[PDB]
C-alpha cells in the first residue's frame, strides 16, 4: 500500500545524508579530529595563520598548549 | 604563475571586451559581455569585494544583462570579414602588450605601469571582526543619507519615465 | 555656479565621502590616512596656487604612497639584480627567503 | 582556491555530461530523416524593466543586516524605511497608471 | 542653397509627425491528445 | 566468442532500459481514446510498467494511434510520425486503426494506419479494452525484448 | 470610516493587511520602550581597541583598570 | 582529500536527482489512487536506471538549431549552476563555507535564467522564443520576493552567513516568527523552478506547447535533472532557513539526519501540492506576485527592518 | 602603477571604441555602453579597495544603479524605435537630416 513508497524516499535520504557526513568526516580527519577553523573575518584568519607559524610543522591545527613554554 | 592570478583574468576581461565590441550580432554579444562580467567580477573578487562581486553576479549580470538579452530576443530576429578582423586586431595588440610588459616589467602605454603582478601592493594588515567594505557598503544608511534620497527619487522618477515614454500616448 | 548651499544651510550632504581622512565607519583608517592629512593641513586656506609650489613635498609624497611607483621601481631594481645574480651565479638566496626557517611568533 | 577547484569540478561534470548527451546517441546510427519579425509585446519589456527598476531598489536595500549594526539608527531607521517606501511607491505608480494589466 | 548631394532631401511635415509605415496567427491544438486531441484551431491572438 | 557474449549483454542491458521505460504519444482520434485513459486509470495503471502517462509529444517512444484516421488527418498523423526520434514505435489500437473499421468503405476514412505509418502491435477491439490495450503494450516490450540491434551489427 | 474599512476588508485584504503592517512598522518604534536598548546595545559593542589615555593627574570619572568601579558598566545589559 | 569531498557532494546530488523521479512517481501514483513504478525494479528501484539509460540513447529530437553555441552552453549552464547551489548549504558544515552564501545562492539562482533564455535563441521558432520569454518574466518576476523575503529573514540572522543561520535557529525555528515571510517564500520557490501550479512551459496555457510545431530541444535529460537538482537545493535552503534542526558538534549526524529528514519532507510537499491544484493562468501569476505576494513583501520587510530596533533584539554581526 | 589599470582602462577604450564605431544594431551600441560601465565598476572597485578607503566601498553600487537605470531607459528608447521602424539598426535613424 502506501508504504511502498519508503524504499525510493529511503534511497533519496541516504542520498542526501552522503554529503553532509561525508564534509564532516573530511573535515575532522584534515584537522586533527576537530572541526574546520572558520576564517570568516581577518583576524580569525590572522589567528589561524599565527597557529600555523607556532606549531612548527606548517599546519595550524598543530595545537601548542602550556608545554611548549618554560 | 598563480601569483599573477589577478592578471590572468584582466587579459581575459580584455580579450571578452575586444570580443563583444567587435559586435558579431547582439545575441553574441551579450553573451560576451556575461563572460566579461563574470571574470571582471573575479578581477573584484580577489581583491576582497566579496560583496561587490556579488553585486556583479546579481544586479549586472542578474537583472541588467537579462534584460538585454530579454529585449534582443523581441526586438531582434534570431540570429563576419569586419568582425573577426578587428577581433584579432585587438588580440594582437593585447598580446603585443602583454609581451612588452612581461619582457621588461615597465610598459607606457599611456601612463607607466609595473610589469610585476598586483600582489606586491596589497595591505599587511587585518581589519578584525568585519568587513572594511562591507561596513562602508553599510555606512549607505547611516552617513549617506543623501546619497540615498537622490538614488531612491532617481529609481522612482525611472519607474514614472518609463510608464511615460514607453505608452506611446 | 558653485552655489554652496551646504556651507550656507550648514548641512554635510557630500563632505563625507569627499577625502579619506574623514571620519570613517569604526574607525577605519586608509592606507594614505597621513600622508592626505599631511596634504591637506599643508594645502588648507592658502590656494591652488600657493597649494601647487607650497605643498609639492607632502603631495608627492601622498602621490607615491596612493600608486607606489618609487616603491615598486625600487623592488623592480631589487628583485632583477637578484635574478641577474642567480643567472650568473654569484649569489645564493638565504634560508630565510628560501622558507625553511620556522616564522617567528 | 578550493571554490575555484569546485567551480571547475562542477563545469567538467556538466560538460562531461553534455558531451555524453550528445555523443552517445550519435553511436547508434540511425536512419537519415530526410523528409520534410516575431510579434512584440509591450507588457513583457515592462515586466522587464519593473524587473530591473525593482531589482535596483533591491540592491540599495541588500546592506540591510549590516546597516542594523550601526550606531546611527534613527537615521537608518529612517532610511531603511525611506527606501522600502520608495520601492511601494514605485509599486504604487506602477499600479494605478494601468502598468500591471494583462500581466498583472 | 540646393547642392548635388543635398538634393534628394524633402521638407520636414508640418506638425512634424511622420506616417507609421497587424497580430500573431496562431495554428493551434490541444497538447496531449488525449481528451480531444483531434481539434485544429486558428487563433487570432493580440498578444 | 568473447565479442559475441558482450554485445549479447549490451543488447540485453539497451532493450531492458528501452522496453522497461516506454514513453507514450497516444492519438487521441475517437473512441479507443477512452479505452487508452482508462489503460491510464488507477485499475490497470500503465504508469506502474514505465508506460508514462500524458507524455510530451516529441520525446515518445511508442505513438499509440487510437482512433480513426481520416484523410484529413493523415498528414498530421505522418508528420508527427516523421518528428519522433528513434527507436520510434507504432501500436495500432483498434479496428478504425487497423484497417478502417466500421468506416472501412467511407470516403473520408484512412483504412488503417498502416497505409500511413508502420505499425508494430495491432490491438484488436471496438473499442479494444484497456486490459486489452495493456495486452498490446506488454507485447510491444516482448518484442522490444528480443532485438538483435548489436548482435546484428556485430555480425556485419 | 469603520463602513469604508469593512468593505476595503472584505473586498481586498491583502491590501489591508499590506498598510496596517506597514503603518505598525513606521510608528511603533517610537513607542516601543526597548528602542533605547537598541542603540544602547549598538554603542556599547566592541569592535575598535579601546585607546587607552595618558593619565595626566585628573581624569577621575576615567578608570585604571578594567575591574575598577568607576567607567561605563553593563549590567543593564546582563539584567535587562 | 577536498576532491573526495566534492564528489561525495555532486555524485550524491545526481543520485538523488535520480530517485526524486522514482519517488515523485510513486507518491503522485498513490495520491492518484493508483501505483507509481513496481514492474521495472524491486519495489520500482530500477525505473531511473532505466529511464536514464533510455533517454542518454535517444536520437536528437527532429531539427537543426539557430545557434549551436548557445545549443551546447544552455545545459552547460544549468547544470553548472545547478550544482554550485550545493556548495555553501550548511549541511551542518558547508562544503565551501563562504561569509556571503545567502547572496552567493541568490546570485547564481539570478543566473538560472540565461539556460531557459538561451535555449529560447538556440530554438529555430519564433514561438519557442515567445514561451522562453514568458518563462524569463516569471522567473526573474519571483526572484524579486526572493530577495526581498530573503533579506527580511536575513535581518533576524545578522549576516550572509548561511552557517550562521543554524546558531540563529537554536530556539525556535524560524518559521515562528516569520511564518508569512515562509509560507510567501515556499510559494515563490515553487514558481521559480517553474512547478505546478506555476509550471506553465511544462503545460498548458502556452503559445507553443501545442501538439505538432517545430523548436529542436537540447537533451531533455540534463535541463530535467537540473530542474530537479534545483528543486531539491531550494528544498534544502529552506529547511535550514525556517526549520533549523538541532546541532551537536560532536556529534554532527544527527543534524544531517534531521535536516535531511525535513528536507525529505517539504520535496514531498512538492510532490503534494502537484497532485493537487490547476495551474495558473500566466497573468494569474503575474497578479499574484506583483499585486499579492509584492505588497505584503514590502510590509513584511519593513515590520523585520524595524523590529529588531523596537523590541532590542538586533543580531550580532558575526 | 598597478598592472591590472592599464588593462581596466585598455577594456574601457575597447568598449569605447566599439561604441564609437556602430555596425548595424542600436543593442550593440547599448551593449558597448554597459561594457564601458563594467570596466568603470571594476576600476572603481580596485582603487576603493586598494587604498582602503571604506566610505566610498557604497560608490560602485551607486554607479552601478544610476548606470543601470540608464541602461533601462536606453532600451526603452531602443523599443520605440524598433515599434517604431521595424528594426532596432541605426540607419533607420535618418529622418533628422532635413
Ligand atoms: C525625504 C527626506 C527624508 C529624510 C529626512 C532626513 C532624515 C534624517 O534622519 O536626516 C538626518 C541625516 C543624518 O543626520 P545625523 O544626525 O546622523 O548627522 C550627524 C553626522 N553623522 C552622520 C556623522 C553621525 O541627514 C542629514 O543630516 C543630512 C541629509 C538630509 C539633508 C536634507 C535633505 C532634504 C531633501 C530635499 C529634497
Ligand atoms: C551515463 C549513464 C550510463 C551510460 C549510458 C548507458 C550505458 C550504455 C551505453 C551504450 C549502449 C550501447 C551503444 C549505443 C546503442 C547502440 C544500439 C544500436 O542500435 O546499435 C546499432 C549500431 C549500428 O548498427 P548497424 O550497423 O546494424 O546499423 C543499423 C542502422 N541502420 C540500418 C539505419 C544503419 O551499432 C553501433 O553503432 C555500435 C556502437 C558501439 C556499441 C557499444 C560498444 C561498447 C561501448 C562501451
Ligand atoms: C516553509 C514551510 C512551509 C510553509 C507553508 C507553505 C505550505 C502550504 C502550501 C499550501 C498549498 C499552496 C499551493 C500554491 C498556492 C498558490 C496560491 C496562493 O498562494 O495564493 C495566495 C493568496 C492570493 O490571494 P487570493 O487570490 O486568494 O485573493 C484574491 C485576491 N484579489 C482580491 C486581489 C483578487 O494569498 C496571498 O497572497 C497571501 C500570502 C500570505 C499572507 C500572509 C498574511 C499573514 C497575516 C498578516 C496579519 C493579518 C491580520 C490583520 C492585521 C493585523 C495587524 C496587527
Ligand atoms: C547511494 C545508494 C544508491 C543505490 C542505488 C540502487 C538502489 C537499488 C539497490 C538494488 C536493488 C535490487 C536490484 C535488483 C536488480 C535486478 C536483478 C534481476 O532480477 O536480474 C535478473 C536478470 C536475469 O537473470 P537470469 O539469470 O536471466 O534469470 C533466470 C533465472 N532462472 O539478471 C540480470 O539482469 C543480470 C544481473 C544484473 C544485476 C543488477 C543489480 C542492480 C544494479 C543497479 C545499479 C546500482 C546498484 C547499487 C550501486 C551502489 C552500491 C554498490
Ligand atoms: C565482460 C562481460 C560484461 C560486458 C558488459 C556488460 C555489463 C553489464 C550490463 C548490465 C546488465 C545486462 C543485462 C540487462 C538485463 C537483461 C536480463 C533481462 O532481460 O532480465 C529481465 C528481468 C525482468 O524481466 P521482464 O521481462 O521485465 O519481466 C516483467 C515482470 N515479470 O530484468 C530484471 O529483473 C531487471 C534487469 C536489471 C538490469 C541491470 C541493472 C541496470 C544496469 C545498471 C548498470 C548500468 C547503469 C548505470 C547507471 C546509469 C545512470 C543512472
Ligand atoms: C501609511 C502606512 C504606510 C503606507 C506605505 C507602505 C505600504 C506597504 C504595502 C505596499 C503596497 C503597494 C501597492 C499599493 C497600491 C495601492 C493602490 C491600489 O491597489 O488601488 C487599487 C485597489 C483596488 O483594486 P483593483 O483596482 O480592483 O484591482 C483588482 C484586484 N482585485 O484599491 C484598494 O484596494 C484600496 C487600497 C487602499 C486602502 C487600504 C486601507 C488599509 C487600512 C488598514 C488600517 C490602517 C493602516 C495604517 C495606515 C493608514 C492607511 C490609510
Ligand atoms: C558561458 C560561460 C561558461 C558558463 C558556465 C560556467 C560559469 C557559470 C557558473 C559559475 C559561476 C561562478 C561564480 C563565482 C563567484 C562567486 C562568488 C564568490 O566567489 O563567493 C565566495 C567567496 C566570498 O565569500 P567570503 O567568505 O566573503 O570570502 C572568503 C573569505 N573567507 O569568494 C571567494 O572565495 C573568492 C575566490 C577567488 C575568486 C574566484 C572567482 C571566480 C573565477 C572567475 C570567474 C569565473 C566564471 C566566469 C563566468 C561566470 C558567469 C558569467
Ligand atoms: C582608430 C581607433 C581604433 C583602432 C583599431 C582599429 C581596428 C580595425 C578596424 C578598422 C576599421 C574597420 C571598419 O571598417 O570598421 C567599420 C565597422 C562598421 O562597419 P560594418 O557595419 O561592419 O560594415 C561596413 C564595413 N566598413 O566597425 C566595426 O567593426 C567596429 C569594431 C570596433 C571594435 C574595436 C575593437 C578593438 C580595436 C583595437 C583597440 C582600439
Ligand atoms: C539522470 C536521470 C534522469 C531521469 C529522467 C526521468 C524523467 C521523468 C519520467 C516521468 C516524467 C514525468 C514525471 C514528468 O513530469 C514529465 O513531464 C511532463 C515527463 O516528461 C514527458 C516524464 O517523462
Ligand atoms: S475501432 Fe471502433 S470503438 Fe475504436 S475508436 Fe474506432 S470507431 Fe471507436
Amino acid at each position: 500500500m502506501w508504504f511502498e513508497v519508503l524504499p525510493g524516499i529511503a534511497v533519496m535520504g541516504v542520498c542526501l545524508f552522503i554529503p553532509g557526513m561525508a564534509t564532516a568526516r573530511i573535515h575532522r580527519f584534515s584537522n586533527g579530529g576537530r572541526e574546520k577553523r572558520v576564517a570568516h573575518y581577518s583576524y580569525q584568519w590572522y589567528l589561524m595563520e599565527r597557529d600555523r607559524r607556532v606549531s612548527g610543522v606548517n599546519r595550524y591545527y598543530v595545537s601548542k598548549g602550556l608545554e611548549n613554554i618554560d | 604563475m598563480m601569483t599573477y592570478i589577478v592578471f590572468i583574468l584582466s587579459i581575459i576581461f580584455v580579450m571578452g571586451f575586444v570580443g563583444f565590441s567587435s559586435k558579431p550580432s547582439p545575441i553574441y554579444g551579450g553573451l560576451g559581455l556575461i563572460v566579461s562580467g563574470g571574470v571582471g567580477c573575479g578581477i573584484v573578487l580577489n581583491f576582497g569585494g566579496s560583496f561587490l562581486g556579488l553585486m556583479v553576479f546579481l544586479i549586472y549580470l542578474g537583472g541588467m544583462m537579462v534584460v538585454f538579452g530579454y529585449t534582443t530576443a523581441m526586438a531582434t530576429e534570431q540570429y563576419n570579414k569586419v568582425v573577426l578582423g578587428t577581433f584579432i586586431t585587438g588580440l594582437l595588440m593585447e598580446f603585443l602588450m602583454v609581451y612588452y610588459v612581461l619582457k621588461d616589467k615597465e610598459v607606457e602605454i599611456v601612463f607607466k605601469f609595473n610589469g610585476m603582478g598586483d600582489w606586491v601592493i596589497y595591505d599587511t594588515g587585518d581589519s578584525g571582526f568585519f568587513s572594511e567594505e562591507a561596513m562602508g557598503i553599510a555606512a549607505l544608511y547611516s552617513y549617506g543619507t543623501w546619497l540615498v534620497i537622490v538614488t531612491g527619487w532617481s529609481l522612482l522618477i525611472g519607474v514614472v519615465v518609463i510608464m511615460e515614454i514607453t505608452r506611446g500616448n | 555656479p558653485f552655489f554652496d548651499v551646504q556651507k550656507k544651510l550648514g548641512v554635510d550632504l557630500d563632505h563625507w565621502m569627499t577625502i579619506q581622512s574623514a571620519e570613517q565607519p569604526h574607525r577605519i583608517p586608509a592606507r594614505c590616512h597621513a600622508f592626505e592629512k599631511e596634504w591637506i593641513e599643508c594645502a588648507h586656506g592658502i590656494g591652488s596656487i600657493r597649494a601647487e609650489k607650497e605643498c609639492k613635498i607632502e603631495f608627492e609624497d601622498f602621490r607615491e604612497c596612493l600608486l607606489r611607483q618609487k616603491t615598486m621601481k625600487r623592488l623592480n631594481a631589487i628583485k632583477r639584480q637578484r635574478d641577474k645574480l642567480i643567472k650568473e651565479g654569484k649569489y645564493t638566496p638565504p634560508p630565510h627567503h628560501s622558507g625553511q626557517e620556522d616564522l617567528r611568533p | 582556491m578550493n571554490l575555484m577547484i569546485t567551480l571547475l569540478t562542477n563545469f567538467t561534470l556538466a560538460t562531461l555530461l553534455v558531451t555524453i548527451a550528445f555523443w552517445l546517441p550519435q553511436l547508434n546510427v540511425y536512419s537519415e530523416k530526410t523528409s520534410p519579425r516575431l510579434p512584440f509585446s509591450m507588457k513583457f519589456f515592462l515586466v522587464a524593466i519593473t524587473f530591473l527598476l525593482f531589482d535596483l531598489e533591491i540592491a540599495l536595500l541588500l546592506p540591510l543586516p549590516w546597516a542594523s549594526q550601526t550606531t546611527n539608527l534613527n537615521t537608518m531607521l529612517t532610511m531603511a524605511l525611506l527606501l522600502i517606501f520608495l520601492l511601494a511607491v514605485s509599486l504604487a505608480y506602477e499600479w494605478t497608471q494601468k502598468g500591471l494589466e494583462w500581466t498583472e | 542653397y540646393p547642392t548635388k548631394e543635398t538634393a534628394h532631401w524633402k521638407p520636414p511635415p508640418w506638425n512634424d509627425v511622420d506616417p507609421p509605415k497587424s497580430n500573431l496567427t496562431l495554428n493551434f491544438g490541444p497538447q496531449h491528445p488525449a481528451a480531444h486531441g483531434v481539434l485544429r484551431l486558428v487563433m487570432e491572438l493580440s498578444g | 566468442s568473447r565479442g559475441e557474449y558482450v554485445v549479447a549483454k549490451l543488447d540485453d542491458l539497451i532493450n531492458w532500459a528501452r522496453r522497461s521505460s516506454l514513453w507514450p504519444m497516444t492519438f487521441g482520434l475517437a473512441c479507443c481514446a477512452v479505452e487508452m485513459m482508462h489503460m491510464a486509470a488507477p485499475r490497470y495503471d500503465m504508469d506502474r510498467f514505465g508506460v508514462v502517462f500524458r507524455a510530451s509529444p516529441r520525446q515518445s517512444d511508442v505513438m499509440i494511434v487510437a482512433g480513426t484516421l481520416t484523410n484529413k488527418m493523415a498528414p498530421a498523423l505522418r508528420k508527427v510520425y516523421d518528428q519522433m526520434p528513434e527507436p520510434r514505435y507504432v501500436v495500432s489500437m483498434g479496428s478504425c486503426a487497423n484497417g478502417g473499421g466500421y468506416y472501412h468503405y467511407s470516403y473520408s476514412v484512412v483504412r488503417g494506419c498502416d497505409r500511413i505509418v508502420p505499425v508494430d502491435i495491432y490491438v484488436p477491439g471496438c473499442p479494444p479494452t484497456a486490459e486489452a490495450l495493456l495486452y498490446g503494450i506488454l507485447q510491444l516490450q516482448k518484442k522490444i525484448k528480443r532485438e538483435k540491434r548489436l548482435r546484428i551489427w556485430y555480425r556485419r | 470610516v469603520a463602513a469604508f474599512l469593512k468593505n476595503v476588508w472584505a473586498k481586498e485584504p491583502v491590501l489591508v493587511a499590506s498598510f496596517a503592517i506597514a503603518g505598525l512598522a513606521v510608528i511603533l518604534p517610537t513607542l516601543s520602550p526597548y528602542t533605547k536598548y537598541s542603540l544602547m546595545i549598538n554603542r556599547a559593542t566592541p569592535y575598535n581597541y579601546p585607546v587607552p589615555l595618558r593619565d595626566d593627574g585628573n581624569m577621575p570619572d576615567v578608570p585604571s583598570h578594567p575591574q575598577d568601579p568607576q567607567g561605563p558598566s553593563l549590567e543593564w545589559l546582563k539584567r535587562l | 582529500m577536498f576532491m573526495i569531498n566534492v564528489l561525495t557532494l555532486i555524485i550524491p546530488i545526481l543520485l538523488a536527482v535520480a530517485f526524486l523521479t522514482l519517488v515523485e512517481r510513486k507518491v503522485l501514483g498513490y495520491m492518484q489512487f493508483r501505483k507509481g513504478p513496481n514492474v521495472v525494479g524491486p519495489y520500482g528501484l530500477l525505473q531511473p536506471i532505466a529511464d536514464a539509460i533510455k533517454l542518454f540513447i535517444k536520437e536528437p529530437l527532429r531539427p537543426a538549431t539557430s545557434s549551436i553555441s548557445m545549443f551546447i552552453l544552455a545545459p552547460i549552464l544549468a547544470l553548472t549552476l545547478a550544482l554550485t547551489m550545493w556548495i555553501p548549504l550548511p549541511m551542518p558544515y558547508p562544503l565551501i563555507n563562504m561569509n556571503l552564501g545567502v547572496l552567493f545562492m541568490l546570485a547564481m539562482s539570478s543566473l538560472a535564467v540565461y539556460s531557459i533564455l538561451w535555449s529560447g535563441w538556440a530554438s529555430n521558432s519564433k514561438y519557442a522564443l515567445i514561451g522562453a520569454l514568458r518563462a524569463v518574466a516569471q522567473t526573474i518576476s519571483y526572484e524579486v520576493t526572493l530577495a526581498i523575503i530573503l533579506l527580511s529573514v536575513l535581518l533576524m540572522n545578522g549576516s550572509f552567513t548561511l552557517s550562521t543561520l543554524i546558531i540563529t535557529q537554536e530556539q525556535v525555528w524560524l518559521i515562528f516568527p516569520a511564518w508569512p515571510l515562509a509560507m510567501m517564500w515556499f510559494i515563490s520557490t515553487l514558481a521559480e523552478t517553474n512547478r505546478a501550479p506555476f509550471d506553465l512551459t511544462e503545460g498548458e496555457s502556452e503559445l507553443v506547447s501545442g501538439f505538432n510545431v517545430e523548436y529542436a530541444a537540447g537533451p531533455f535529460a540534463l535541463f530535467f535533472m537540473a530542474e530537479y537538482a534545483n528543486i531539491i537545493m531550494m528544498n534544502i535552503f529552506t529547511t535550514t532557513l525556517f526549520l533549523g534542526a538541532f546541532h551537536n558538534p560532536y556529534m554532527p549526524e544527527l543534524y544531517t539526519i534531521n535536516f535531511t529528514i525535513k528536507s525529505l519532507l517539504l520535496s514531498i510537499t512538492f510532490l503534494w501540492i502537484r497532485a493537487s491544484y490547476p495551474r495558473f493562468r500566466y497573468d494569474q501569476l503575474m497578479h499574484l506576485l506583483w499585486k499579492n505576494f509584492l505588497p505584503l513583501t514590502l510590509a513584511l520587510c519593513m515590520w523585520h527592518v524595524s523590529l529588531p530596533i523596537l523590541l532590542s533584539s538586533i543580531p550580532p554581526q558575526t | 602603477m598597478s598592472l591590472v589599470y592599464m588593462n581596466i582602462m585598455m577594456a574601457f577604450t575597447v568598449s569605447l571604441t566599439g561604441l564609437l564605431m556602430y555596425r548595424s544594431h542600436l543593442m550593440s551600441s547599448l551593449l558597448c555602453l554597459e561594457g564601458m560601465m563594467l570596466s568603470l565598476f571594476i576600476l572603481a572597485t580596485l582603487m576603493i579597495l586598494n587604498s582602503h578607503f571604506t566610505l566610498a566601498s557604497m560608490m560602485p553600487i551607486i554607479l552601478l544603479v544610476f548606470a543601470a537605470c540608464e541602461a533601462a531607459l536606453g532600451l526603452s528608447l531602443l523599443v520605440m524605435v524598433s515599434n517604431t521602424y521595424g528594426t532596432d539598426y541605426v540607419q533607420n535613424l535618418n529622418l533628422l537630416q532635413c
